[PDB]
RNA sequence: GACUCAACACGGGGAAACUCACUAGUUUAAGACAUUGGAUGGUGAUGCAUGGCCGUUUUUAGUUCGUGAAUGAUUUGUCUGGUUAAUUCCGAUAACGAACGAGAUCUUAACCUGCUAAUUAGCGGCGAGUACACUGUACUUGCUGCUUCUUAGAGGAACAUUGUGUGUCUAACACAAGGAAGUUUAAGGCAACAACAGGUCUGUGAUGUCCUUAGAUGAACUAGGCUGCACGCGUGCUACACUGAUAUAUAUAACGAGUAAAAUAUGCUUGCAUACUUUUCCUCCGCCGAAAGGCGUAGGUAAUCUUUAUCAAUAUAUAUCGUGAUGGGGAUAGAUUAUUGCAAUUAUUAAUCUUGAACGAGGAAUGCCUAGUAAGCAUGAUUCAUCAGAUUGUGCUGACUACGUCCCUGCCCUUUGUACACA
């Protein structure tokens, strides 16, 4: 179960409902994965015509991503995050055994 | 560096509530400031509280103008 | 099957469509939230697919193509603004101006923070482009948010 | 304009100052004398 | 029995392991006299001989090193065993020297315990200079 | 010559008319639709004409139009 | 017509339908023109 | 001069802890006088790299680079000849435009990767796509690393 | 188009088709609506009709208001003085009190929370060894205590902190110590008020007005043009060598970026139509070719494959040269092999060979700069089918010198004189 967003507090929301919710269905579950914030840029020039001084200006999108596992059903799992996610956040899953 | 009057006035709104429980020492005047005050942020907090403990170090040592 | 980058940028133009959609037809009431009149909405887009400071001004800019007097219904807008509850307002107007003179007079009370991250964070700012018989008109709006706290707000009890 | 030649303290620049050399010919002298820069021996 | 620190000076990281042995420090598959700079392997022997020779004979003190220039990996592997052995004489070996070893060290120099700050600045608009900007012609 | 088939005004009339809703794409040298299995020139050169005489309205945007279908000119437009 | 697949004629900018000034990083496909303007709403935030 | 005082215990187990610089002559040395591998005779008319745009001027040039490559190849255990290109690499310049990085010639290499296969230091697996070498090669070049210690050392 | 800063590697402008706005031309209706009437479209003009955006004043400290006070324009507040980053504060004060601006706000470098944690990362432990030590090591195979190390959520830490001094003993500044942090710790972006008749209607179906529309000023295609040159002006690259030219080898980074088209067969007679996978990115490898380039496959929509227990160079250690326009230096043209692109001729680009200019460090003038910065060295990305000498990030090699001044220059303040006010 891993999830990718641009806002920071949704992921801290969300991962703060999937801990609370596997400490009360008492099942094993990896710590919370902590990934490397990967960023996007691109540099653009201001001033559309051609005069004046040359003027650039850059842009910057994080996007987080953290990963969890859990061995719990398939069907509560996706119910829950339904309930407690909101349309910015994007979720997948993946099950494990042991 | 110098000081601005946003901070100065704040500094000099405290003091006159609770300079009873506002010592000498730098260290738990700041953790008092927190307690009292409402800055949203840390370091204008901690500023302010540099600037009442630089305010206590020349209180009782003349006349202190306000307070 | 797409690149997480190219997905993301995907739905920001996707998004980006949403919102100038949203300006387009937007127009007989303010703003009531988005969708993810409806019957053909809905319909449009899932076939193209497979104190509101924004309504204010579309509200200031409505009012000059009705045709009326500018200087006598920009002060009732103000007023409208401050019962709305805005700290203060900003309302520049720019062209022609009934004559040949390009001019601007700006409308300013209250706080009206100018700069920096907060100013951004807080202000929210709206400008339009209204057309005329010899020309457009530009409408900038700000107005900001009553004050979490702003920095500047200190006060102990 | 060189005009050394070959026909007739070790450093290279010592030796070809004093036998009117030029440091390639005076480095192989100085391998014949013993038999890029290093320490002095 | 195994001690783990840390070494990050410039943009050359490290890390650093002191565990008991006979006295087998190696940096990644090579040893420490196989850098090529002596001028380096100078650098490296300067916290040996503020410390003792006799007392790293009983301590193995592994390394690795991922990164940076040549100036950068030696001064991370430098503050990165001097905290090495300085928490290892903290855990294991004894207190009583670790005062003196200490004591040692910041009256020789404060960049073998802790290294500096200073790194490359975002380069700036104006030109190719990071500082400067282009030459202009009235 | 493009010289238009009735049974393509039909077949468009038709279409447009179970629609509602039509996004023809201002672009006209794209050989298809997604929803038309039909070349995109002559829905145009339908299009501005049925817009021109005044019964279908568009919004307009750039490279999409999002065409409405009013009340009135469904009477017309059904023969 | 003689369409190619490749160059300023395959593609151009999806707002301003010029052939002059279009990005093709990360597949934006945009003008710079108005692209400095989409950029806020598009989430190109400027930091620095 | 070369030699200088360690203060820490050495291993001397492998080719790794020893230097690399005189291994290479040393290796080219012991590879000239067994006549392990040919010259060859096509290679000697070509420069290294296109950056070069000189003769090695050496005339041992090959056999100093198989122990180069054969180094690289313990170095770490995956080799292909797009890594000992890079490595091998050399500024290259252009002429009045400025100096640019390019790759060596491959075909001597390839040529040297086939000539260490016919003498059997490295083999080729699927697994571990990467040259790497047999275990024969490496305890034999184990034992020719200590005496090369041993002969430096005493 | 744009002409001092505030035009001239700028119009994101590295132009074989278009781009293309021009030329020699050729076509088209792609003239909606009610033959005919009749518009849309327009890189046609107008930035001296405009909107928005931007570049300048302008990274500086300045701007305004309420009330009060002093035929009027106006003045005060907004200041003699001290300090500074700054109308930043202290202070005197017909002003008192406010608002904007500055400040403040937020990321990166930077330490800690043995916090909070682990995928694709790491620390280990042992399951079997490859050779040596001896009473583990370099390299291989598999699983699992844990997260300082790789990383990142939150929080803390720095506030002249504490002492020795200067200072109206006030606002501030100085030295020493701790500390990663004592110039706000340094870099960033937001940039007030007002103005330019600054640039842009060639970025828009943003835009009025004037003009064109069948022989189009709409669109499409064919060959060209910005790449041509007595010359001048910049912006840049290469050198003028021995701290260097040539040859090998070892230790090396970070930001990066990366998936409506091929081929096969059938029919007709290589081409057209038809169905099947994906060929349509970086690529690793093994091979052919010095190379350029080519064939077939691992991997990856991506901390997983390029590649990252490592992709460049400045170095580095040793050889030749030993300062002789020399072997330096590569302007110059000739011969070609290959790719990119339907098309490269105005030989795109390119491996190889031959060819062999100036250049002994540069007049008057002129530009830039105070610590990871100068400079050098590279390298990522941009447009890109192909082409960086251009632009914008990243890293390595870490310097000499102040730690101030108003002499020039450019601004700012006060006073002053004006016959100037398009100043």
């Amino acid at each position: 179960i891993a999830l990718t967003s641009k806002n920071l507090r949704a992921i801290e929301k969300v991962c703060s409902d999937i801990m609370k919710g596997a400490k009360e269905k008492n099942l094993n579950v990896s710590g919370p994965v902590r990934l490397p914030v990967k960023t996007l840029r691109i540099t653009t020039r201001k001033s559309p015509c051609g005069e004046g001084t040359n003027t650039w200006d850059r842009f910057e999108l994080r996007i987080y991503k953290r990963l969890i596992d859990l061995y719990s059903q398939c069907e509560v799992v996706t119910q829950m995050t339904s309930i407690n996610i909101d349309p910015v956040v994007e979720v997948e899953v993946i099950i494990t055994d042991s | 560096r110098v000081r601005t009057k946003t901070i100065k006035r704040a500094a000099r709104q405290i003091v006159e509530k609770y300079y009873a429980k506002l010592t000498l020492d730098f260290q738990i005047n700041k953790k008092i400031t927190e307690e009292v005050a409402i800055i949203p942020s840390k370091r204008m907090k901690n500023k302010v509280a540099g600037f009442v403990t630089h305010l206590m170090k020349r209180i009782q040592k003349g006349p202190v103008r306000g307070i | 099957p797409i690149s997480k980058k190219r997905k993301f940028i995907n739905d920001g133009v996707f998004q980006a469509e949403l919102n100038e959609f949203l300006a387009r037809i937007l127009a007989e009431d303010g703003y009531s939230g988005v969708e993810v009149r409806i019957r053909e909405l809905t319909s449009l887009v899932q076939k193209r697919f497979f104190l509101c400071a924004m309504a204010q001004a579309e509200s200031l800019r409505y009012k000059l193509l009705k045709g009326l007097a500018v200087r006598r219904a920009c002060y009732g807008v103000l007023r409208h603004i401050m019962e709305s509850g805005a700290k203060g307002c900003e309302v520049i107007v720019s062209g022609k101006l009934r004559a040949q003179r390009a001019k601007s007079m700006k409308f300013r009370d209250g706080y009206l923070i100018s700069t920096g991250e907060p100013s951004k964070r807080f202000v929210n700012t709206a400008t339009r482009s209204a057309q005329l018989k010899q020309g457009v008109l530009g409408i900038k709006v700000k107005i900001m948010l009553p004050t979490s706290i702003l920095p500047d707000n200190i006060s102990v009890l | 304009k060189l005009n050394h030649a070959v026909f007739i303290v070790i450093t290279p620049s010592a030796i070809a100052e004093k036998y009117k050399v030029n440091l390639s010919v005076a480095r192989a002298v100085i391998n014949h004398l013993a038999d890029s820069q290093k320490l002095y021996t | 029995k195994r001690v783990q620190t840390f070494g990050k000076k410039k943009t050359a990281v490290a890390v650093a392991t002191v565990t008991n042995g006979k006295g087998l420090i190696k940096l990644n598959g090579k040893n420490l006299d196989l850098v090529e700079p002596y001028i380096l392997k100078t650098k490296v022997y300067e916290p040996l001989w503020l410390i003792g020779s006799g007392k790293l004979k009983n301590l193995d003190i592994r390394i690795r090193v991922k990164g940076g220039g040549q100036t950068s990996q030696i001064y991370a592997i430098r503050q990165a065993i001097g905290k090495g052995i300085i928490s290892y004489y903290q855990k294991y070996v004894d207190e009583s020297t670790k005062k003196e070893l200490k004591d040692v060290l910041l009256r020789y120099d404060r960049s073998l315990l802790v290294g500096d700050t200073r790194r490359c600045e975002p380069k700036k608009f104006g030109g190719k200079g990071a500082r400067a900007r282009y030459q202009k012609s009235y | 010559y493009s010289y238009i088939p009735k049974q393509n005004k039909k077949l468009i009339y038709e279409y447009l008319f179970k629609e509602g809703v039509i996004v023809v794409e201002k672009d006209a040298k794209i050989p298809r639709h997604p929803h038309l299995n039909v070349p995109n020139l002559h829905i145009m050169m339908t299009l501005k004409s049925l817009k021109s005489r005044n019964y279908v309205e568009e919004k307009y945007n750039w490279k999409h139009q999002y065409f409405i279908l009013n009340n009135e000119g469904i009477e017309y437009l059904r023969e | 017509v003689h369409p190619k697949k490749y160059g300023q004629g395959s593609r151009q900018c999806r707002v301003c339908s010029n052939k002059h000034a279009i990005i093709r990083k990360y597949n934006i496909n945009i003008c710079r023109q108005c692209f400095r303007e989409r950029a806020d709403i598009i989430g190109f935030k400027k930091y620095r | 001069r070369l030699l200088e005082p360690v203060p820490f215990v050495k291993t001397n187990n492998c080719i790794k802890d020893v230097d690399a610089d005189l291994f290479i002559r040393s290796y080219a040395t012991h590879l000239k006088l067994h006549n392990k591998i040919t010259y060859p005779k096509w290679c000697t008319f070509v420069k290294t790299g296109k950056g070069r745009k000189l003769a090695p001027l050496n005339e041992d040039w090959y056999f100093i680079r198989a122990s180069s490559i054969l180094r690289r190849l313990y170095l770490h255990p995956d080799i292909g000849v797009g890594f000992l290109r890079r490595q091998f690499s050399s500024k290259q310049r252009r002429g009045v435009a400025p100096n640019h990085t390019s790759l060596a010639s491959g075909k001597i290499l390839r040529s040297i990767l086939q000539q260490l296969e016919n003498l059997g230091y490295v083999e080729q697996n699927p697994k571990k796509k990467g040259r790497r070498l047999t275990t024969k090669g490496e305890n034999a070049i184990n034992n020719f690393a200590r005496y090369i210690n041993k002969k430096v050392y005493n």
